């Protein structure tokens, strides 16, 4: 059972921000979804939610830009952001109360990985993916491109796990951004890069 | 809104220690819960209703408290344990409900000498105007290190970028990432390309360089 979180990634200003939180299997009966929001390098913050009743809690700063709904026929949570700005820009993820409470964040048992919103006028770059090649290091290096993320950098389709090191990206001179992935293997590597904001899917064998 | 204590704190592995979180009003039906929040990933649910350990949980975190004062005691701590815990609390059911600031946990060990790979620039890549050489220190500790770029043994400055690991969950290491960006023409300009790192645990700076070609 899972949360797949759902977002356009890069978002200019006074756009309105559309996320969707999809429960992946069938599991409780009576679960209820909030939406919390974690910006760089802050705290968490509770946005809404929304009962196992459908009741739709919202925060006192979200009540005027929040709309949070609910989809049964796809089993889908959606949150909709209003009028956004760049003090919007933050990782947003949806995670499931068991006890059905819209308005609890004491037991959040379930959580989605999260997905970013960068909330700027800057336009969307897709990267490049650069090979780098008893025990030596191998990676890629994901090049100039925004925004941040979602980003994602797989090994041999997630087989290898082991050693591998991704970092957190950088903000260059270039005003893009570059991540890197590097592994140590005794002495097939590929590595998957799936920048969504560009649409950039790319297997890279090093 | 709730308050954390400390903001963070370090430790060593197998010691004892506690996170405190404090709240105006009291808690409502023990509603007062801890996540620990991992670098990169969504926070995970530790305990629930003040003292209840999710399953699967080890035994060595714990809570206890009541009204406005909680406690988290994390008492064998591991290098695994590198989070950010935040206290989660629920003051009704009308929507009064809040997290905690957060509160840092790094983990000491004793010192450890990196590991330095260097990688030139891909010809897929080069066939941009931007090389880049990427230089890599693996598993050290603690932290600090110096990592200086030479080209043709003269040195580079505002040219490079790094990024660090977060302390891994096995052994409490880092481990850093540095990028040199030069221009294509200057690439092909030099060839000695070599990163000089500079770590406590080493006994002199090491370098590791490669000659384009």
């Amino acid at each position: 059972v899972q949360l797949v979180e759902s977002g356009p990634g890069c978002v200019k200003p006074s756009e309105t921000l559309s996320l969707t939180c999809t429960v992946s299997r069938f599991s409780l009966i009576g679960y209820a979804i909030t939406w919390i929001r974690q910006p760089p390098g802050k705290g968490l913050e509770w946005i809404g939610g929304i009962s196992s009743a459908a009741t739709t809690f919202y925060s006192s700063w979200a009540k005027s830009r929040v709309t949070i709904s609910v989809d049964t026929s796809k089993n889908q949570f959606s949150l909709k952001l209003s009028s956004v700005t760049a003090a919007d820009t933050a990782v947003y993820y949806c995670a499931r109360d068991p006890r059905g409470y819209g308005a609890a964040l004491d037991r959040l048992d379930l959580w989605g990985q999260g997905t970013c919103v960068t909330v700027s006028s800057f336009s969307t770059k897709g990267p490049s993916v650069c090979p780098l090649a008893g025990t030596a290091c191998l990676g890629c290096l994901v090049k100039d491109y925004f925004c941040e993320c979602p980003v994602t950098v797989s090994w041999n389709s997630g087989a290898l796990t082991s050693g591998v090191h991704t970092f957190p990206a950088v903000l260059q001179s270039s005003g893009l951004y570059s991540l890197s992935s590097v592994v140590t293997v005794p002495s097939t590597y590929i590595c998957n890069v799936n920048h969504k904001p560009s649409n950039t899917k790319v297997d890279k064998k090093v | 809104q709730m308050t954390q204590s400390p903001s963070s704190l370090s430790a060593s592995v197998g010691d004892r220690v506690t996170i405190t979180c404090q709240s105006i009003k009291s808690v409502y039906n023990n509603r007062l819960g801890w996540y620990q929040q991992k670098c990169g990933k969504a926070p995970k649910l530790l305990i629930y209703e003040t003292s209840i350990l999710t399953s699967g949980v080890p035994s060595r975190f714990s809570g206890s408290g009541s009204g406005t004062d909680f406690t988290l005691t994390i008492s064998s701590l591991q290098c695994e344990d590198f989070a950010t815990y935040y206290c989660a609390g629920g003051f009704d059911r009308s929507g009064d409900t809040t997290f905690g600031q957060g509160t840092k946990v790094e983990i000491k060990r004793t010192v450890a000498a990196p590991s330095v790979c260097i990688f030139p620039p891909s010809d897929e890549c080069l066939k941009s105007g931007t090389a880049s050489v990427v230089c890599l220190l693996n598993n050290f500790y603690p932290r600090e290190a110096k990592v200086q770029w030479k080209v043709d043994n003269a040195l580079q400055s505002g040219n490079s970028q790094e990024s660090v690991t977060c302390q891994d969950s096995k052994d409490c290491t880092y481990s850093l990432s540095s990028t040199l960006t030069l221009s294509k023409a200057d690439y092909e300009k030099h060839k000695v390309y070599a990163c000089e790192v500079t770590h406590q645990g080493l006994s002199s700076p090491v370098t590791k360089s490669f000659n384009r070609g």
